[PDB]
């Protein structure tokens, strides 16, 4: 549903890297220099961020009880 | 002691002849039509019930005129009577189920014929729609 | 391969191919169409081995 | 095991009133010569024809 | 091999023979009128049935899209180059493998075979 | 100006965008089903015949007009309250609107004096409705609202609702209605079937078949083999074969030479002639048109006494019995017997040979029933009930002499209940009807996974009986293409008949074919009735769904201006299709529902009609008042069926048309958007299914199904016996274009993963997988599952009854050995309270004449904590709830994992990081799997999906999944790695776990999508 | 296809190795192929079980 908090192959942190890479995304930036940004050489890491989906967004439609 | 696969059965079924499971429920419908007007008696006991449920869920004909003509059929055939029955209420969908289910068959009738005699009762059978 | 088929086509299309004896013309054209293009897989799977 | 169907091409019903007439063109070469032995010509021949 | 319909009532006219004027007359049943055949054929039947498929081609398919088209062969009649051409459909001829041509022509319908 | 090829891969992808975005991917469900309630429902009740009772008190009833409103609940206080989509699930009733019907009686005492009264909007039942519908509470809103509803705005609908269970009316093929087909069955004591089943417009009275038959010249006899063969044709009320000439006969046509005028058009070919001539010899001693009628009527179901009594019975079933789509009334002898005659005609050609016999799985000779035309036959069913318990119920009280009031004649159960309870049960028709049931209809929705519904949603079932039987519905046939997705398919003894439409492939709605019909009384068509039969040998014959218009003169100029009318949405709708058969000189005009078509590209003169500009405003279609429909309009595309499908030229690609240096076909009238739309919902996922096996893209579709994730976002709100959702269900690194019409992205069901493809341990068969431990920690494939229990306190006897409390050990005296103190007060457990092994979770006791236990236990013996706990009161009014147990599945080394395509591999062992093989850059591998599997059970696309993972997470790219996109190759990939340092083969050297020292082999390793699938070892085993 | 078409890519030779790719029209044809072996597998374990 929502980021994970690290890469599940090495382990890097990469929840805290979600918040700027939506952030850079309406920046302009490429979708590759992006992540570049924030650090992540690794291909497993990127993946965490280049290809991921924040279903939360629409289940915070919903009203709570 | 008894096994319907060898045809093996008390001697006083021999002389009884099967019904069809579609023909019982008009034997029923007669039974019950009576009942119901022709006599003021006490209502019909729940095996009659069970059994007309049974019998109109898994009729496979229509009126008599599709029952006789598939008993005529079956008639001209060395067919054993409780095949008869068996066979019809069964209704295989090719030879090949039908000897399976019915060891008896196998032995008196080949792949074709009987084949010929399965696909004929598929011809009466009446589908809902 | 192919161009071998269209040869094959080609005299079955000006009836210049003759069926065999055991077998029609249709028959036969199916035949040997069939043995170009089965030859071309087990030719070219073969090199493919090596 | 052959059939005549498999060695026959074509066949017809003609019609000829006498048995001489034989009103194909094409068979009345052959036919004269061979009828003129009266084979089950002893009396009378249908008009009818099965070639 | 045809079949003909007399004038009284349109019926079939069956082939009749008669043994006095030995003649083979179409007559018919029902009405009582009768008249002679000059063909002297009651019926033909191909065995082989290798009727030509010229005839049985429809002219219309010039303006089939589907069916392909070469300019190798031209029309006999036209001159014109472009020229469609297809298989038989008959299934009876389905064993023969053959070509026939048809004008591209908008009104000629020719039909032709190599 | 015209669209570049170097530009139209993105052009082809923007139209086949709007077409989604305006129709959808349920536009078929909710298509039908909103003509079953907008017309077929009027017209059932409009078309119902007149009631009429007698016993001088005559009482004439007739039903004047439907109106129906929005669905609404009605409680014990019967106020009209809305009902919404979600609370009927919650409740666990039906999700269905209120029926009303106007109903006028004349009521006529033999006091001539003639005096009605009316009755408005009479409470003649309830109708369910499809989610999504016109009449359904969700149409037109936005999706701001949904939310506030509790509904997925994502989720598509197209479905019903009863008792708490999603079902989807699965379309049923059938053979098409008002066409002839000549089939060769060697089993039948005759050569050729003249087979053609006729039945009026939508359906006024039950569909009737007649087999014109010809017998085989196999048999022998004095008098059979001088005629040979003869053409016997068998009546649906005549038990015996009649010969065709008499039919004619009875019609009128008593001269000998009409017989052969409507049946041979050409009467200077005499191969068609001496066919018929055997015939005539049956039928010759019959002259007399009433000797005709007295003849048919012989061998009647009912043979009348009196002689009379035969002809009149022969009369009713020609005119009424007998080809009912051609003419109903007492005047159409004329438009019958053109009918009957084709039949002979068509019969002739087969039998000739000039002629090809009809193809049995050929879909244009199919047509499939959705939930509109499935409902619309049902209706019917209670519908000819009803007036029977009015008549039933006004027969005692008419002989009696009172007016019997209305109110307690019609019959709400029947109509409420009949719908309800094939719609659960799925035994279509009526239980107490004496004959077999549908079963395999209206199956419980699928809702594991979002690709899943929707496939369940466009599902399609094979025909069963004997149209099935005698076909092969399981062998895949040409007419699929781009119709229905040939990868897709279960796998099993039900394997291919069961299938899925083309993402593109929608199914006609239907409309009325009056508006063609007057069509062509102003042009030069004219009818049968006008012209001789001599005029119909050269002309080109016209039909209207199986209709016998009549012929036109010119077929050219008429299709043109038909062509023009449907591009530009006139009288003729685009829906309507025209088939034109050249080598036959007929021309089919279809405007009945159930006809399978799908878009394509008009091509003129070698160049598609789509230009510049109309790509220029889809690509601005929103907020420009453009859309898909706007294309239609101006006849850039119009919609090819079956049928004209058969006669149409396609191209795959504008380049195979724009030009060639040996032109394969100069004339191309359509071209295809994209080849890629050919796959299904479960298909179209796949990345290079054309570099996949087609077992393996079959497998998939399967295993696509199965895969777990999130199936829509109000989750939480509903309640499911089964959902499992993924904790990190992530968008692949290879998608598919269309991929995003899908809305698979937003809602994927699986993970990526770095597999490396080697034998590491042996602990790896060509069934298995390793898993990576320290991966699963951090939540690799971890997610959660849902079980819904349900249980309600009912008065079904007046002496026992359940109720909701605590069992306590002193007032119960029968119970099981289990912890009650889970339970509160009100005997339900609250939210938040852990629950293992048995343990009871609602309490519910029975006051037996001290009460016995009846508690429901955990179904299994899994570790799992309650998520939201819902009260409610049934449709019966008793309390009734519902509670939702939550766990938490760790994948482990019993669970089974698949990857996008290929064989399910089990997780044969789980190895800690630091025992997994790390490359250079240490990348210890996910998943590893047998190499061993790739060659057979496996697709090169997994090497090649390997390597664009790489490339594509390397270069920060989503990577394309077109089937066939020539862009995308695979020593493009290979080039693209190789500039970010990396083999450019994708191999890398993995450095083993345990030893230090490299490994000899290197090792191929790449992002991978992988998913998990229902099939845990958790499950199986707590069972 | 033309009408009438016995060429290779007509008649459903796949001439294109999977690593390639197949054409669209290679793709069905492959299709139809495979769900035969699907069927008759499906067929043969009924069968040869019994
Ligand atoms: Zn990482
Ligand atoms: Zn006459
Ligand atoms: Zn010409």
């Amino acid at each position: 549903m929502i980021i994970p908090v690290r890469c599940f192959t090495c382990g890097k942190i990469v929840g805290n890297k979600w918040e700027a890479y939506l952030g850079l995304l309406q920046a302009e930036y490429t979708e590759g220099d992006a992540l570049d940004a924030l650090g992540l050489k690794r291909y497993c890491c990127r993946r965490m961020l280049l290809a991921h989906v924040d279903l939360i967004e629409k289940l915070l439609n919903y009203a709570p009880l | 002691e008894e096994d319907a696969s060898q045809l093996i059965f008390p001697k006083e079924f021999e002389t009884a002849e099967t019904l069809l499971n579609s023909e019982v429920h008009m034997l029923l419908e007669h039974r019950k039509q009576q009942n119901e007007s022709a006599e003021d008696e006490q209502e019909l006991s729940e095996v009659f019930m069970k059994t007309l449920n049974y019998t109109a869920r898994f009729s496979r004909f229509k009126n008599r005129e599709t029952i006789a003509s598939v008993r005529s059929l079956l008639l001209q055939k060395k067919l054993h009577k409780f095949e008869l029955a068996c066979l019809a209420n069964l209704c295989p969908e090719t030879a090949e189920e039908s000897k399976a289910l019915i060891p008896s068959l196998e032995g008196r009738f080949e792949d074709e014929e009987l084949q010929q005699i399965l696909d004929d009762i598929q011809t009466k059978r009446s589908f809902q729609y | 391969a192919k161009q071998d088929v269209i040869e094959v086509i080609e005299k079955a299309h000006n009836n210049e191919l003759e069926p065999t004896p055991g077998n029609t013309l249709r028959q036969t054209f199916e035949n040997q169409v069939n043995r170009i293009l089965n030859d071309a897989r087990d030719k070219t799977g073969s090199s493919a081995q090596k | 095991h052959t059939t005549l169907r498999k060695v026959t091409a074509n066949t017809a019903i003609y019609y000829d009133p006498n048995p001489q007439s034989t009103v194909v063109a094409e068979d009345q070469e052959w036919v004269n010569v061979y009828y003129e032995m009266p084979d089950f010509d002893v009396a009378r021949i249908s008009p009818w024809l099965l070639r | 091999v045809g079949i003909r319909f007399c004038q009284e009532c349109n019926n079939m006219l069956y082939p009749k023979e008669d043994k006095e004027n030995r003649i083979l007359l179409y007559a018919c049943r029902n009405c009582d009128y009768q008249q002679e055949a000059d063909n002297s054929c009651i019926y033909v039947n191909k065995i082989t049935h290798e009727v030509d498929e010229l005839t049985q081609i429809i002219a219309d398919v010039s303006q089939d899209p589907t069916l392909p088209r070469t300019e190798d062969h031209p029309c006999q009649k036209c001159g014109h180059k472009e020229a469609v051409f297809f298989q038989s459909h008959s299934a009876r001829a389905e064993d023969a493998m053959r070509l026939y041509y048809v004008c591209t022509a908008p009104h000629c319908g020719h039909r032709w075979t190599e | 100006d015209e669209i570049t090829p170097d530009l139209w891969q993105e052009a082809c992808w923007i139209v086949i965008s709007s077409y989604f975005d305006e129709k959808g991917l349920v536009r078929q469900q909710l298509d039908s089903f909103d003509e079953f309630i907008q017309m077929s429902v009027q017209r059932i009740v409009e078309d119902a015949p007149p009631i009429d009772l007698q016993a001088p008190p005559r009482y004439l009833l007739k039903f004047e007009q439907i109106y129906l409103s929005k669905p609404t609940h009605w409680e014990r206080d019967g106020a009209p309250s809305p009902m919404m989509p979600n609370e009927a699930r919650l409740r666990n009733l039906t999700y269905s609107a209120p029926l009303y019907v106007d109903i006028t009686k004349t009521v006529i005492k033999e006091g001539e004096e003639q005096l009605q009264t009316q009755h408005q909007k009479t409470f003649i039942g309830k109708i369910p409705i499809m989610l999504r519908s016109t009449y359904c509470l969700l149409n037109g809103l936005t999706d701001r609202d949904l939310c506030e509803l509790n509904e997925c705005p994502l989720d598509p609908g197209g479905y019903f609702i009863i008792n708490g269970s999603e079902k989807v009316l699965i379309a049923q093929e059938k053979m098409a209605t008002n066409t002839v087909y000549v089939f060769a069955k060697k089993d039948s004591k005759y050569a050729y079937t003249g087979e053609c089943r006729s039945c009026l417009e939508n359906s006024s009275r039950p569909t009737s078949t007649i087999w014109v038959s010809m017998l085989a010249r196999g048999g022998q006899g004095a008098k059979k083999s001088a005629i040979g063969q003869r053409i016997v044709a068998t009546l649906p009320y005549i038990k015996q074969e009649v010969p065709i000439i008499i039919v004619f006969r009875a019609l009128g046509f008593v001269s000998d030479r009409d017989i052969l005028e409507h049946i041979i058009y050409d009467f200077e070919d005499p191969e068609m002639m001496e066919m018929v001539k055997p015939s005539l010899d049956e039928a010759f001693v019959i002259q007399e048109q009433n000797v005709a009628l007295n003849f048919i009527g012989s061998r009647g179901a009912k043979p009348g006494v009196t002689k009379e009594k035969r002809i009149k019975y022969a009369k009713e079933v020609l005119q009424k019995e007998m080809l009912p789509h051609v003419g109903v009334s007492d005047f159409c002898e004329t438009k019958k017997a053109y009918f009957l005659g084709y039949m002979v005609h068509r019969l002739l050609l087969a039998a000739l040979g000039r002629r090809e016999l009809d193809d049995r799985d050929h879909y244009g000779n199919k047509r499939l029933d959705l939930a509109g035309p499935l409902l619309a036959f049902l209706f019917r069913g209670m519908f000819k009930n009803l007036l029977k318990e009015v008549r039933i119920y006004a027969q005692k009280f008419i002989d009696r002499g009172k007016d019997f009031n209305l109110e307690l004649a019609i019959k709400t159960r029947i109509i409420s209940d009949g719908l309800k309870y094939s719609l659960a049960t799925g035994n279509w028709g009526d239980q107490k009807k004496a004959h077999q049931a549908r079963a395999g209809v209206s199956q419980v929705l699928n809702r594991l996974t979002f690709a899943s519904t929707l496939s369940h949603l466009r599902r399609l079932n094979s025909p069963i009986g004997r149209d099935g039987k005698l076909a092969k519905p399981r062998q895949l046939h040409n007419t699929l293409w781009g119709m229905v997705c040939p990868a897709e398919t279960p796998e099993g003894h039900a394997v291919g008949l069961v299938k899925n439409l083309a993402l593109m492939a929608y199914i006609s709605v239907g409309s009325q074919p009056s508006p063609i019909l007057e069509f062509l009384e102003e042009w030069s068509m004219e009818n049968l009735e006008e012209i001789s039969p001599a005029a119909i040998a050269d002309a080109t014959k016209i039909f209207v769904n199986g209709c016998w218009v009549g012929i036109h003169k010119d077929p050219e100029q008429l299709m043109n201006t038909l062509r023009k009318l449907r591009r530009q949405m006139d009288i003729i709708v685009s829906e309507v299709s025209m088939i034109r058969d050249i080598r036959e000189r007929e021309i089919r005009i279809y405007t009945d529902a159930g006809r399978i078509c799908r878009p394509l590209l008009i091509v003129e003169k070698q160049k598609l009609l789509l230009k510049k500009r109309h790509i220029d405003q889809l690509k601005e279609r929103e907020y420009n008042n453009y859309s898909w429909q706007d294309l239609v309009a101006s006849g850039v595309v119009e919609y090819i069926d079956t049928l004209e499908e058969e006669t149409v030229m396609l191209a795959m690609t504008p380049d195979d048309l724009q030009e060639k240096e040996v032109a394969y076909c100069s004339t191309y009238t359509h071209c295809e958007i994209h080849p890629s739309m050919i796959l299904g919902v479960c298909a179209s996922i796949i990345p290079f299914p054309d570099h996949n096996q087609s077992p393996r893209n079959t497998y998939q579709s399967a295993m696509g199904k199965q895969a777990m994730g999130v199936y829509i976002t109000n989750f939480h709100v509903r309640m499911d016996t089964l959902a499992h959702v993924l904790y990190y269900p992530q968008k692949p690194l290879v998608t598919t274009r269309s991929m995003e019409y899908l809305r698979f992205r937003e809602l994927p069901a699986g993970i990526n993963s770095i597999v490396a493809i080697a034998s590491y341990t042996g602990y790896n068969q060509e069934d298995s997988v390793i898993m990576n431990r320290s991966a699963v920690d951090r939540g690799f494939f971890r997610s959660v599952f849902y079980r819904s229990y349900k249980e309600q306190e009912s008065k079904k006897g007046f002496d026992q009854e359940e109720v909701f409390e605590k069992p306590t050990r002193e007032t119960c005296q029968g119970m099981r050995h289990a912890i009650y103190d889970k339970l509160d007060d009100d005997g339900l457990i609250a939210p938040g309270v852990r629950v293992s092994g048995d343990d009871v979770i609602i309490g519910k006791t029975v006051t037996l004449p001290t009460k016995r236990d009846c508690s429901t236990f955990l179904r299994t013996s899994e570790t799992g904590i309650v998520d939201q706990v819902m009260v409610t009161l049934n449709q019966e009014g008793y309390k009734f709830c519902k509670i939702r147990v939550r766990s938490v599945r760790i994948p482990q080394i019993g669970d089974k994992f698949a990857s996008r395509h290929g064989q399910k591999g089990t997780c044969g062992i789980q190895y800690r990081q630091e025992d997994m093989p790390f490359t250079c850059e240490g990348i210890t591998p996910d998943i590893i799997i047998n190499p061993h599997a790739i060659p057979s059970r496996m697709t090169i696309g997994h090497l090649i999906e390997c390597l664009q993972g790489k490339v594509s997470a390397n270069k920060g790219e989503i990577g394309d999944a077109t089937p066939f996109n020539d862009a995308v190759n695979v020593q493009k990939i290979s080039n693209l790695l190789s500039d970010y340092g990396y083999h450019l083969r994708g191999n890398e050297v993995l450095y083993n776990g345990f030893t230090g020292r490299k490994i000899t082999s290197q090792i191929f390793i790449g992002p991978t999508y992988y998913q998990r699938l229902k099939h845990m070892v958790d499950d199986k085993i707590h069972s | 296809f033309i009408k009438d078409d016995y060429g290779p890519e007509s008649r459903g030779f796949v001439e294109n190795s999977y690593l390639a790719g197949l054409t669209p029209t290679e793709f069905f044809f492959h299709a139809m192929g495979g769900r035969e072996g699907l069927i008759d597998t499906a067929v043969k374990t009924a069968e040869t079980g019994y």
